[PDB]
RNA sequence: GAAUCUCUUUGCCUUUUGGCUUAGAUCAAGUGUAGUAUCUGUUCUUGUAACAACUGAAAUGACCUAGGCUC
RNA sequence: GUAUGUCUAAAUGCUCUUAUUUACUAACAAAAU
RNA sequence: UAAGUGAUCUAGAAAG
């Protein structure tokens, strides 16, 4: 089971069944894994602004999408179903902030 | 590292076409995959005795069978099979063929049908 | 469950190899008709 | 078979594991009592 | 790819075999089958593995042989296929070096 | 009377059994359903004469303390 | 839910074939108008 | 002479 560096676990071959078995890791390994990926999206976002690739209000923007975005740039969810809840939070709080933001401005 | 995993890890240099070349060239060396007799798993439809120990081996009964093709199909394009299996008590080699001329089997110097 | 062939390629009991079986047989049959029937006229010029 | 009855269960005391159980963590520190 | 052989020969495992056979020198002689003929191995190392493979499959077949039912044909068709391998064996133990 | 051996009967003996569940379920099925995996052959691989030079290699063993000559 | 167990001394490049699969797994589930 | 305003559940991964 490789390790990318952006924290996403996936096997080199197709394991064969005892392989499987002794390597199928759980709940905390996996959530811990999900924790690193995100830390990296934040980490990475800034470390891209620090370098001369994107700028500041991009840098945010970035940001932004991450922490709505959570739900679907990396599966916690999968692992534990209760990141569900903050997940619904964060996609609600989206949608207040982006319309208080976007009012005589328009979509974008 | 989970049955129904989307994407297995490929390393940061792999030429897809060069590999499938690369595993083809070593192929022919390969002991497994150039080889006939290729296992499988099979319960037993004609219901047989092994013709050694007369062990009377019942319709259903599941064994880890070997499927090898026939090179002489049946009439043109529809393939016909034997399907080794073992008597329980003495080891002999039973197997049968898939003649799909009566939807059915035929015996191969293994057992007999009864 | 019970019987396990049935979930197999190589049984021709499976229903899937009984038709390909049948068109095999009907294609082939069709150019034996053909084919017949031309022998037959032959032999009846003949 | 092997599919078997049985005579007599255990209890054997090994080496604590050190493992924090769900159900071990603290609860209800506060023992109440009586009024005499 | 169910019961393993398929999975072992699945051209991920392959071609990684292959990197590792390039890049250290990673072979696993029991995946290859021996060659039939020598002297087409100019190399020492991989003589000697082939040997040792050899001597492998012949002391698996000599286990197998002594089983109790001695009366069967198999384990005389061992007998001549023991025979064999001894004369790989011996083959393999060439005069070159 | 005492020692021992052989047979029969009674007692003692596996005059027969180490779980539970919907008798565990079923003696039926164009199955459906989910998954996991890649292949066919055909081929490439100058002579003759004269002059200058050498007459001989390799194996292991016989001597001396890996090396040195002889057979 | 793709079972399992024993067993182990320390020729080179070449190309051409595809509108497919000798494909394998069945632990999973099983009805009519 | 007076209709027609608003109430909006959800939400996937493993093993079996
Ligand atoms: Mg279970």
């Amino acid at each position: 089971l490789h390790l990318d560096y952006n924290f996403n676990l996936k096997p080199t071959k197709t394991l064969t069944t005892k392989e499987r078995k002794k390597s199928r890791l759980g709940n905390s390994f996996h959530l811990m894994r999900e924790l690193l990926k995100m830390m990296k999206l934040i980490v990475d976002t800034h470390v891209q602004f620090r370098l001369g690739n994107v700028d500041a209000f991009q840098l945010a923007d970035g940001i932004h999408y991450i922490l709505n975005h959570i739900g679907q740039l990396t599966g916690i969810y999968r692992y534990k179903y209760k990141v569900m809840h903050q997940i619904r939070a964060c996609k609600d709080l989206k949608h207040i902030i982006y319309y208080k933001f976007n009012k005589n401005l328009g979509k974008g | 590292s989970e049955r129904k995993a989307i994407n297995k890890y490929y390393p940061p240099d792999y030429n897809p076409l060069e590999a499938e070349k690369l595993s083809r060239k070593m192929a022919k060396k390969l002991k497994t995959m150039n080889k006939s007799h290729a296992s499988i798993r099979l319960m037993t439809p004609f219901s047989m005795r092994c013709l050694e120990c007369n062990e009377y081996i019942p319709k259903s009964r599941k064994f880890n069978g070997k499927k090898e093709l026939l090179k002489e199909k049946y009439l043109d394009s529809i393939k016909i099979y034997r399907l080794t299996i073992s008597c329980p008590r003495c080891a002999n080699s039973i197997a049968f063929r898939t003649d799909p001329g009566n939807s059915d089997y035929v015996m191969e110097v293994g057992g007999v049908r009864n | 469950s019970g019987d396990l062939n049935l979930l197999k390629s190589w049984n021709p009991k499976l229903m899937k190899n009984r038709k390909k079986v049948w068109e095999t047989e009907q294609d082939l049959i069709t150019e034996q008709q053909k084919l017949n029937t031309r022998l037959k006229e032959i032999e009846k010029e003949r | 078979p092997q599919l078997e009855a049985r005579s007599g269960a255990k209890a054997a005391a090994y080496t604590p594991t050190g493992i924090e159980h769900a159900r071990l963590l603290p609860g209800h520190t506060t023992l109440k009592y009586r009024k005499f | 790819m169910s019961r393993n052989v398929d999975k072992a020969n699945s051209v991920l495992v392959r071609f990684q075999e292959q990197q590792a056979e390039s890049a250290g020198g990673y072979k696993d002689y029991s995946r290859y089958q021996r060659p039939r003929n020598v002297s087409k191995v100019k190399s020492i190392k991989e003589a000697n593995e082939w040997k040792r493979q050899v001597s492998k499959e012949i002391k698996q077949k000599s286990t197998r042989i002594y089983d109790p039912s001695l009366n069967e044909m198999q384990i005389a068709e061992l007998n001549d296929e023991l025979n064999n391998l001894f004369k790989e064996w011996k083959r393999w133990q060439w005069h070159i070096d």
